[PDB]
RNA sequence: GGUACGGCGGCCAUAGCGGGGGGGCCACACCCGGUCUCAUUUCGAACCCGGAAGUUAAGCCCCCCAGCGAUCCCGGUUGUACUGCCCUCCGAGAGGGGGCGGGAAGCCGGGGACGCCGCCGGCCA
RNA sequence: CUCAGGCGGGUCAGGAAUCCGCCGUAGAGUGCAAGGGCAAAAGCCGGCCUGACUGGACCCGUAACAGAGGCGGGUCCAGCCCCGAAAGGGUGGCCUAGCGAACCCCUGUGCCUCCCCGGUGGGGGCCAGGGAUGACAGAAAAGCUACCCUGGGGAUAACAGAGUCGUCUCGGGCGAGAGCCCAUAUCGACCCCGAGGCUUGCUACCUCGCUGUCGGCUCUUCCCAUCCUGGCCCUGCAGCAGGGGCCAAGGGUGGGGGUGUUCACCCAUUAAAGGGGAACGUGAGCUGGGUUUAGACCGUCGUGAGACAGGUCGGAUGCUAUCUACCGGGGGUGUUGGCCGCCUGAGGGGAAGGUGCCCCUAGUACGAGAGGAACAGGGUGCCGCGGCCUCUGGUCUACCGG
RNA sequence: CACAGGUCCCAGCUAGCCCGAAAGGGUUUGUACUGGGGCCGACGCCUGCCCAGUGCCGGUAUGUGAAGCCCGGGUACAACCGGGUGAAGCACCGGUAAACGGCGGGGGUAACUAUAACCCUCUUAAGGUAGCGAAAUUCCUUGUCGGUUAAAUGCCGACCUGCAUGAAUGGCGUAACGAGGUCCCCGCUGUCCCCGGCCGGGGCCCGGCGAAACCUCUGCCUGGCGCGCAUGCCAGGGACC
RNA sequence: CCGACACAGGUGCCCCUGGGUGAGAAGCCUAAGGCGUGUCGGGGGAAACCCGGCCGAGGGAACUCGGCAAACUGGCCCCG
RNA sequence: CAGUUCGCUCCCGUGACCCCGGGCUAGGGGUGAAAGGCCAAUCGAGGCCGGAGAUAGCUGGUUCCCGCCGAAUCAUCCCGCAGGAUGGCCUCCCCGGAGGUAGGCGGUGGGGUAGAGCACUGAUUGGAGGUGCAGGGGGCGAAAGCCCCCGGCCUCCUGUCAAACUCCGAACCCACCGCCGCCGUAGAUGGGGGGAGUAGGGUGGCGGUGUAAGCCGUCCACCGAGAGGGGAACAACCCAGACCGGGGUUAAGGCCCCAAAGUGCCGGCUAAGUGUUACUCCAAAGGGUGUCCCGGGCCUUAGACAGGUCGAGGUCCGGGGCCCCGAAAAUGGACGGGGCUCAAGC
RNA sequence: AGGGAAACCGACAUGCCCGCAGCCGGGCUUAUGCCCGGUGAGGGGCGGGGUGCGAAAGCGCCCGGAGUCACGGCCGCGAG
RNA sequence: AUAGGAGGGUGCGGCCCGAAAGGAAUGAGCCUCCCCGAAGGAAACCGCGGCGACGCGGGAGUACGAGGGGAGGGGACCGG
């Protein structure tokens, strides 16, 4: 039987959290800040449901090319196309 | 009965989630441990397959039965301790087949099996010194029921192998 | 610069749970009393307000431990289980094997571990 | 503010009503499946509210890479607001389901427009919301065909072949036992390992510009897992017989009743009246009883046309042999010149033989008795094969007679 | 299939039924002992129950029911909106089964054994009556018993458990009749045991006329590979034309 | 004449029939009339086999789906 | 002889009988004692011409040569499933002008498969201790309740599991950065335009499923669309990817004959023609004082075993190599064949 | 000269940056050639402008002149 | 008229034809001798290693080697 994908189509283990870091997580994630140009990696933390790019993306690492609100602009390359996500700055972590 | 050959190899996965599994069948096997579990016994024959393989719990009863009668005539109960290690937890299925053939073949349970590994006991009795021949014919005759080739053991208390120097003396 | 003083924090158990001993210049508390601010789906029990008669019993501060939990290092199991590539290698089959490259989990023994760090203020000097 | 559960203590009050204390990482709850997330909360209890709003931009998913109508989601700008002391949050439900093109119609709102111009009634257009297509990327919609027709398909069933052996047929390993003792004279539970392709099934690999079905008759050949005939071993084999097994495929394995039957059942004989393969051997050899068209009847089902792997009566079998194959009959060349006659036998073929009964051994061996053999020696029947016409019978379209 | 016979339906004539676009017409130079339309099918004895359903016929108090007409609103006129009247047809009521069809299902008994319906409970419109029944209808089935044979998946007689018989889509019986299906008996015979002779015509040879179907080229076997049954491929065997 | 034919069919057997036997326009023989043109001839123990016909000892359906085919009987007179 | 005839046999043969000449009924129509029969060899809707060269997603066919490059049967949608459309993969031309990444090393991150384990969720054998715990069984008491057995619930020990479990956790894969390597100004990455074909794949390894064959995906190696040299012939297996004429050396593999190359060498095994098989084809459980060896115990050279006497090794066990039994099929026959035994087998 | 369903309104004959080819100056190189720096048509990107929706911001389309005709070829659609 | 494969492919031999259009008496097939030479590449013999098949150093990168040139003899074929 086809199954067509979803937002959490197979995210049981993707999405689920060490039992010792249930809950909230520091506060530097949150507040971490980014420049243009910066390359960042893409963790999804699963207890913040704002600004959480689509888990398929989950563990990529992107460009940023900007920041509209709150959440950073990340430019990916999904084969040969130019993907934008807008993600939250607790989804993601600076590279080295 | 189907023949064993059939479930004799583990090609398949495991089998076992009775939440899931609809219309699993109870055990035909109930009585793991016989004799006196609580004596002491200073060796004992463990029996071990050489080879991967699944082992029907028919085979199994089988085998307890053979090998309970013939230690309670020849041992006594209170002179030995026999105890099967191993339980049937894979469920096996078979193809249900007017008639369909191979249209929504996946199979319904029919029986239950017990997975081995490589070299692992599957039972083993204890006894002393004077009843280590009627323990190795039972073994033996255990043995003679399995679908694999079987090979028996003999450890101390301290659990090293003794068998050489056990069947020398 | 000293202090068995406090406030705001970072990593978020190698930091937790449970035990033993010591301490109060200051400071933190327990504590005393409910007119006023505030509250009980009753209760000044909590929260709030007004204080210093008494206490270091404990919250707290300092030192220690290895019973539980967690986790770092070393030796054995062990280059064991598993595995990427190639093969005119064996095997009836199941499967295994040779060469090159990786490599556990658990268990046993011996150590470690009863947290580390940042900013500032109070008191004394 | 902290749940579920548990422990200890309490008037009725008990397993369970309400209350005090302690342990209590969530073992509760979160509207509904499951997964994920939630502990000074996203749970429970209260206060105040309607951001489940208006005008727009960009981006992700369905639909990776890699195209998309419709739909869902995320990040924001502005307006008007809600809660809060403030920070901050609010574009429905903590995240992932609960839904839908064109055309047409209804409603809201405030603009444009209708053929020379102006007013009125009416119509058309732009934006927003709604009525559904579940075959859910969106036709409005019941059946028979055996009177059937066409284009095709070994992309696909029935017969047959092929693969497989679950099933079928036939074995093997161990030995609980049953056999007066004794597992193995015989039977052998529960389990386990196989061989064959002789039953059925499974797959759909060859064959739909046709490879003619079941049964029977005729004819040829092969296998052994041997029914009889030949020779043996064990026995719970006294004899006569039985039970089990081994070598052995030369020969035999027949006649009848019902039934289309194969098979199965039955009858009288017999040494026995074996199982199978050869395109379920054999229709350019036969027959056509069954099956499977077109006609018709009965029963059941259907409103009906009609249908039934339900019965029943009738219902077509084409051939001048091209090649090869086998059976017999001839002409040639070669065999180091031609011809006549008599021989040799390398190789091939055979079943040229097979099998009953009777006399005697002998009422003997054996056996309590009943009963009852064998070696050797004689006779003869049947089946099979190769010949012949003296005898018998048939024919005798020569001939003779009525 | 038809048939004589039985029975049902429509119609008093400008009828009933039918052809056609119409005009006209067939039945009809006819008139209920007639014309037209179904079903059964000589003859003998009979033809039971059911009108809830589907048809047909009669009624239709009442509801719905199109156009037209009327009334009010609207439109300087209409389109448009609301209401009243409202035939047929449906709704409703009654007849009709030789109209289409239907005619069920559980417990226990009368134990002078056991087993049968007298009997009491759901249930429909009613629960299959007389007959016939292992049947051209019976799946189990080659039902069971009796006769026929040495032997009977046959045939005949009987029982009833009628999967799924039945009374004008007729039930049962029936003399005579039949190139219909079916079983048996006497007689007869080459159907057979078991085949053997004879005759005429072909076949065969000689002299003549003189084609067609069909044809990739060819054309020996065993075991194999192969689109899975090869004269042609591989390894072998054999073979003068 | 029609059927593609000097076609064993159909149209047309549409109308008519001496003697004997015999109920008979039956079968058989024969007169009249017609023909040897229902048009390839010759050979032969010259086979096997096929088509058409005759006979078959003993048995008498044992054959077969099934007495298929063949065979038995046969006209007339008198009893019944 | 005949696009329905001939022979034998059979049936009606005064009647609803057979035949002839003249007429009428014409195609959704006629006629029918009803078979869907008959209507000029045609009838479940006649024939002739016309619409008309009708239509089909279905079958067949499609005509000269060389040169260069060279696929696909995979996703979404369709009354779509033998057919189409949008993409993916091929080819031709042009613009633009400096980067690009199939391989590797190091680094920054992500993951929960194999394995393993019981710390959650659910299974799982026995024992010990605690708990009267709302259970049951007895004894026991007017009644308030006791005494045991068993059962339930916790802790520990013992023996086992999981595709829809995870306190752990590889190999490996993916994203990004620096470098090595390679490609690129003789123009890559990229962009625009023209033309397609492809929507049945197969073998092979892996995963789910199935008794198996097979079915369904996945990997892109080979056939499809691929020559040459081999496996006896073979699509797929091995070497190998190919313009033309010559010379040489190697690859797969082979060297007794067929058949080019050794009856080649050293050590050991087999006595069954086992074998003579890399793979497309190849029989097991259970047994063997059959042989050649390894390791471990008891006695152990007149103190062993076999039958107080002899007077040198025996006793047992667990293993390794080859071989043997288990081992029956149909036309006559298959190591490719001949044949091969200190081999021409291992 | 485009925007809009319509009424209707109504735009750069270059303000700026990057920059290939070409040109200019310099260095190395036997030469080709390489490198550095300017200028740079075409090319790319800003800024500005017309119009539609909007209260506005802001977005869509368009704006700094290349089209048209002919011959030949490939393809799509309709006709057999 | 003792031999097996879709009727062909590579090479040559036997028999036969061979005037012209191909070469050729300005010399053919053929015979003898000399020079250079790519990739490749021996052996007699001597010394040594190995149980052996055999190998190693010299001989030697020698003899030979696709092809590229020259001279002499003979006198009609070669290609097809």
């Amino acid at each position: 039987v086809q199954k067509a994908h979803s937002f959490r189509r197979k995210t049981r283990k993707k999405l689920s959290k060490h039992p010792r870091r249930r809950g909230l997580p520091p506060l530097t994630r949150f507040l971490q800040e980014f420049e243009v140009g910066q390359r960042v990696h893409i963790v999804i933390e699963p207890s913040y449901h704002k600004g959480m790019p689509d888990p398929r993306f989950h563990g990529r690492t992107g460009t940023v090319v900007g920041k509209r609100g709150e959440a950073y602009i990340v430019e990916i390359k999904d084969g040969s196309k130019v993907k934008t996500l807008f993600i939250h700055p607790v989804h993601l972590r600076p590279q080295k | 009965l189907r023949p064993a050959k059939i479930d004799r190899y583990v090609d398949k996965p495991a089998y076992t989630r009775r939440e899931y599994i609809r219309g699993a069948p109870g055990p035909k096997i109930t009585i793991f441990d016989m004799g006196n579990p609580a004596g002491d016994f200073e060796f004992e024959v463990s029996l071990h397959t050489a080879e991967p393989v699944q082992i029907r719990q028919n085979a199994l009863e089988a085998a307890r039965q053979q090998v309970n009668r013939y230690l309670q005539k020849n041992v006594g109960r209170s002179n030995y301790h026999f105890k099967i290690r191993v339980y049937p937890f894979q469920v096996l299925r078979e193809n249900p087949m007017y008639g369909n053939g191979m249209r929504r073949p996946f199979g319904k349970p029919i029986g239950l099996a017990a997975r081995l590994k490589k070299d692992q006991k599957i039972l083993s009795i204890r006894v002393n010194r004077q009843h280590l021949k009627f323990a190795i014919e039972g073994a033996r005759r255990a043995a003679m029921k399995f679908p694999c080739k079987c090979y028996y053991r003999i450890y101390d208390k301290e659990g090293n192998d003794v068998t050489t120097k056990i069947l020398s003396q």
